[PDB]
């Protein structure tokens, strides 16, 4: 680990400037020499890694779309060849996306979730692994592709589960993973019933939860319910 | 595409 | 070299395809391969080479001034002590600005400037030499800053001497050229009276030069144009 | 910041 050697704090603290400098490639790294220090994360510590890999497997994410859109219309009828470079650059994206997800999922089992005992760092976890398990299966086409969704699926089954027993339904990060395994529903499991009955239900659980809320929780809570209520509306 | 968090 | 065992034709292909997927250093890599070819660029590939490491160095440029801002904040009176971990990510950031300032200089040095006999392609790369020297006096503050600064300055007076003899007035790299000279006036050498005088003589050399183009020529040279005038008005 | 290219 070449993080093996800085302090755990220093690791935290470099990657909150690695934020606030858009370097989310060394942000996960330093979050990565952290979480390898092998002491719990806080909730804080949670949302710098879950930021860092998202932003750098997100910019892989949309180049990967770029490329095999691009793969696809070279493949079509009347399409000029152009040879095997294009799916050997998507190829090599995806790889490189595959070694991030690998490597979130590892820090994920090897041990953030097993020494998980709060719903806020289970569920935050769980719904991780569901996470990085979809984007391997949006890039996915072998042998193992079931499994592979099915990882995802199990994930977040479970996370489902603790959050609906543990945490208010305006809670964020139950949310969130709900807002997650809906969109995995409509383009992983290619179920959109599933997709729009776990939106529309999580949004108006949490609606009737709101009375409840202090005006900053009800800003964060209601931020996330917008964002199921796009999809819905995408959807619908 | 979708939004997630 | 690690892309010394593609061809050249298919590095160029896949610089346009990490453009297209906003994949800079991957772009970059993929032309200094090219460039290691040991062949001569065309006018395109001189733009490919130039847009992929403009990005990657812009991006560490951007993220040093945000680091550099926080270190400056850090050392005023009254800031609480906070390790050395500013100054050590700083430090981080600024020496891979300084890696790849020191990749793009060895490029132009190995070999294209002296096989670069059009003015076309050695102006081009002399600005692009002056601008690397800048980016490195822009961190600079040891014992070579002045040497490093009057090597930015030495290109681009070569570039401007051959420019001016060789090009017309409303040429975009002699255009761009300028700007650029007229941002090291400003910005390196504290000379902003030089600045403002080379950005309005161009500009006006130009306009008087328009009316010998065609509509798309005049659109090429009028966006540089308008640039120097925007920098104009920033610094009046 | 001042324009480049
Ligand atoms: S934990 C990352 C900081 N939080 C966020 O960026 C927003 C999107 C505002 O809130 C959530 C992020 C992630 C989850 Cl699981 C829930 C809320
Ligand atoms: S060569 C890169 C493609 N050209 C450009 O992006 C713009 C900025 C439109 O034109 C110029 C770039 C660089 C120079 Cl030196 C001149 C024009
Ligand atoms: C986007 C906000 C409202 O979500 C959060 C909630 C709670 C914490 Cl502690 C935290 C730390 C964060 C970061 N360095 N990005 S974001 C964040
Ligand atoms: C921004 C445009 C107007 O400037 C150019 C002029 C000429 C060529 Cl050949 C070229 C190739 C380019 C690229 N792949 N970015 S840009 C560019
Ligand atoms: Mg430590
Ligand atoms: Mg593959
Ligand atoms: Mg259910
Ligand atoms: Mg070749
Ligand atoms: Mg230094
Ligand atoms: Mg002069």
């Amino acid at each position: 680990g070449a993080m093996g050697s800085m302090e755990r704090a220093s690791l935290i603290q470099k990657a909150k400037l690695a934020e606030q400098a858009e370097r989310y490639e060394d942000m996960a790294a330093f979050m990565k020499g952290a979480v390898e220090k092998g002491e719990e994360l806080s909730n804080e510590e949670r949302c710098l890694l879950s930021v860092a890999y998202k932003n750098v497997v997100g910019g892989q994410r949309a180049a990967w779309r770029v490329l095999s859109s691009i793969e696809q219309k070279s493949n079509e009828e009347g399409s000029e060849e152009k040879g095997p470079e294009v799916r050997e650059y998507r190829e090599k994206v995806e790889t490189e996306l595959q070694g991030v997800c690998d490597t979130v999922l590892g820090l994920l089992d090897s041990h953030l979730i097993k020494e998980a005992g709060d719903a806020e760092s289970r569920v935050f976890y769980l719904k991780m692994k569901g996470d990085y398990y979809r984007y391997l299966a949006e890039v996915a086409t072998g042998d193992d592709k079931k499994r592979i969704i099915d990882s995802a699926r199990s994930a977040y089954q479970e996370a489902m589960d603790i959050s609906k027993k543990e945490m208010p339904p305006t809670n964020p990060i139950r949310l969130g993973l709900a807002l997650n395994f809906s969109v995995f529903h409509y383009e992983i499991a290619n179920s959109p019933e599933e997709a729009i009955s776990l939106a529309k239900t999580t949004f108006d659980e949490a609606m009737a939860d709101l009375h409840t809320l202090s005006e900053d929780s009800y800003k964060d809570s209601t931020l996330i319910m917008q964002l199921l209520r796009d999809n819905l509306t995408l959807w619908t | 595409f979708p939004a997630t968090v």
